[PDB]
RNA sequence: ACCCACUCGGCACCUUACGAGAAAUCAAAGUCUUUGGGUUCUGGGGGGAGUAUGGUCGCAAGGCUGAAACUUAAAGGAAUUGACGGAAGGGCACCACCAGGAGUGGAGCCUGCGGCUUAAUUUGACUCAACACGGGGAAACUCACCAGGUCCAGACACAAUAAGGAUUGACAGAUUGAGAGCUCUUUCUUGAUUUUGUGGGUGGUGGUGCAUGGCCGUUCUUAGUUGGUGGAGUGAUUUGUCUGCUUAAUUGCGAUAACGAACGAGACCUUAACCUACUAAAUAGUGGUGCUAGCAUUUGCUGGUUAUCCACUUCUUAGAGGGACUAUCGGUUUCAAGCCGAUGGAAGUUUGAGGCAAUAACAGGUCUGUGAUGCCCUUAGACGUUCUGGGCCGCACGCGCGCUACACUGACGGAGCCAGCGAGUCUAACCUUGGCCGAGAGGUCUUGGUAAUCUUGUGAAACUCCGUCGUGCUGGGGAUAGAGCAUUGUAAUUAUUGCUCUUCAACGAGGAAUUCCUAGUAAGCGCAAGUCAUCAGCUUGCGUUGAUUACGUCCCUGCCCUUUGUACACACC
């Protein structure tokens, strides 16, 4: 999909040896936190906040400014 | 795939033949030097270079052929 | 006779496994390096071989006893994971079938393949996954093949020749297909650039795709791959990754010695759909106004006018957003994931269609795309290259993709008259409107456009309407062939293509077989783009007209999955 445009950079090179050719192929995958111009995440990500316990309670009240 | 034939006769090349040439020219009882064979009055050819002779044919050869100058 | 409880001794099964084992397994195969109850028998790597020999028993066939030389690095056991089967159980699919549509297979031609022919008819590829494929529509070129002619573009190093010239070129004639100084005659020219030799290079559409890279096709219209902590196992391993249900999906639910995750699927992206909401526009358009034509006249109706001005953004354009999440309701289901129906909705089949796409495999195709490349071959009487000419088109015939037909839901003739995707000329001749001339093809003079501006509303074709014909190989059909005219091109003969007249074949719905397909789909229909000087009966996309039939299954076929066997593991070639 997608992100392979967005994350992978690849190379094919042909190293010319005594004997015949191989083939040399890279694939790197960068970090996509670190994305700088583009998405921050994969398109699979998905965090939720982690809400805050509450200490409810404390009948009425009110305050006066 | 097949490997030669012939009906025969090999073609050569050419030589520039030999002639030890420039004898060309005459001169005199010490010490006056006349031109034999006559030369080119094209400006390419500053009357250095010659003309061959043939036959109705004199024929400057410096000018890698050019002109057909004729008596 | 039957039931309950007990107990000796039987044939066995069940569950455990403290314990054993290399494991499979075993209440003995336990009580074994913590090694001793009694006793008998047999084995000491594989073959050679239960062979030779002697003894013995037998009527015999044979039985018992039973060697060595020599050979050899394994043979063997159990389990694991693969692979594979002409074993069994499940699944998936219009490259399967059901219900059907439209066909192909029969005909004419077109076009590839075989074959034959040939100087040559260059060549790759042969089930799906070779044969309108190599973007492969070849007049030269391309081009590799054939008949023949030039050239070196043979780096560099060393040696040799050699300034008394190493070498170069050529006018005319001869030659030659040729206005190739190819060679020859002849005799000027050139000046250390070459020549000759060895060494070494270099080019090659020469060989090897069974030496390679890369790319691609196929498995795959598939759903699979792995790791953390836990559990099992001495171990390779296994569980997780599973009976079921569910999905297009190892997609999920559920079951659960597993829990929770990652690659792949999904997400993502592109394109087609919806925005009287946003931002705008003389390279898009609408309403008003002026200038103005025609018809009615009573307002009216239908046009002209890239700026005469004003306003707008519904339609067009493309930025930004919004929108759908199978929503609401109800049926059905283990009331789970889901599936179904109804309403709403631009949209509810993964929204439709694509792009991307893991792990692994193949001696799949490509050295003829590459100045990608190993090795082999060849290298001046070239397999380098170029030039002239022919050839890939050659025709008893077999095979594939196709085009056009057999007519009356039609051909012909008037007339109506509507698309979408494209593309177009700089140091050049591309897309072409308009005016004339021409029966046509075309010609000619001008013209707009490097383009939302001009061609172009690409006025496309099927189609619609009024006529002619009237079932007759007919006016269906248009093969073959003759004559003439034009276009591209240096060149049109074996006829590039276009036009006119004429000639008027087979084909009366196509045997056995066989392809493709579920909605704006199938089928019909044209167009633009690729190729392209010229040539589309091909492809790739595009819009126009627009159905019948399923919405299912495992019968055929193909494939995946379990279970199972394996003496295979280079893995049934
Ligand atoms: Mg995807
Ligand atoms: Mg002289
Ligand atoms: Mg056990
Ligand atoms: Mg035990
Ligand atoms: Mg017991
Ligand atoms: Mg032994
Ligand atoms: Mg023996
Ligand atoms: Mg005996
Ligand atoms: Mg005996
Ligand atoms: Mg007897
Ligand atoms: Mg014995
Ligand atoms: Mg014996
Ligand atoms: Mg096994
Ligand atoms: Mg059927
Ligand atoms: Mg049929
Ligand atoms: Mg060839
Ligand atoms: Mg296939
Ligand atoms: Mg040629
Ligand atoms: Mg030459
Ligand atoms: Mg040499
Ligand atoms: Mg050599
Ligand atoms: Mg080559
Ligand atoms: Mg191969
Ligand atoms: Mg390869
Ligand atoms: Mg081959
Ligand atoms: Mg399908
Ligand atoms: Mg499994
Ligand atoms: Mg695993
Ligand atoms: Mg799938
Ligand atoms: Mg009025
Ligand atoms: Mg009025
Ligand atoms: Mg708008
Ligand atoms: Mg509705
Ligand atoms: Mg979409
Ligand atoms: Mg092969
Ligand atoms: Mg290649
Ligand atoms: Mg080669
Ligand atoms: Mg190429
Ligand atoms: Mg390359
Ligand atoms: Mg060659
Ligand atoms: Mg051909
Ligand atoms: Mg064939
Ligand atoms: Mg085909
Ligand atoms: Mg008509
Ligand atoms: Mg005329
Ligand atoms: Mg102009
Ligand atoms: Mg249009
Ligand atoms: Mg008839
Ligand atoms: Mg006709
Ligand atoms: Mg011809
Ligand atoms: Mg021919
Ligand atoms: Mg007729
Ligand atoms: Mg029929
Ligand atoms: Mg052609
Ligand atoms: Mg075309
Ligand atoms: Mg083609
Ligand atoms: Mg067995
Ligand atoms: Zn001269």
């Amino acid at each position: 999909g997608q992100p392979v445009n967005d994350f992978i950079d690849t190379a094919t090179r042909h190293v010319l040896m005594r004997q015949g050719v191989l083939g040399i192929k890279v694939k790197i995958m960068r970090d996509p936190a670190k994305s700088r111009t583009g998405p921050k995440a994969l398109p699979d990500a998905v965090t939720i906040i982690e809400p805050k316990e509450e200490e409810p309670i404390l009948a009425p009240s009110v305050k006066d400014y | 795939x097949x490997x030669x034939x012939x009906x025969x006769x090999x073609x050569x090349x050419x030589x520039x033949x030999x002639x030890x040439v420039l004898s060309y020219y005459k001169v005199d009882a010490e010490g006056k030097v006349t031109k034999l064979r006559r030369e080119c009055s094209n400006p390419t050819c500053g009357a250095g270079v010659f003309l061959a002779n043939h036959k109705d044919r004199l024929y400057c050869g410096k000018c890698h052929s050019v002109y057909k100058v004729n008596a």
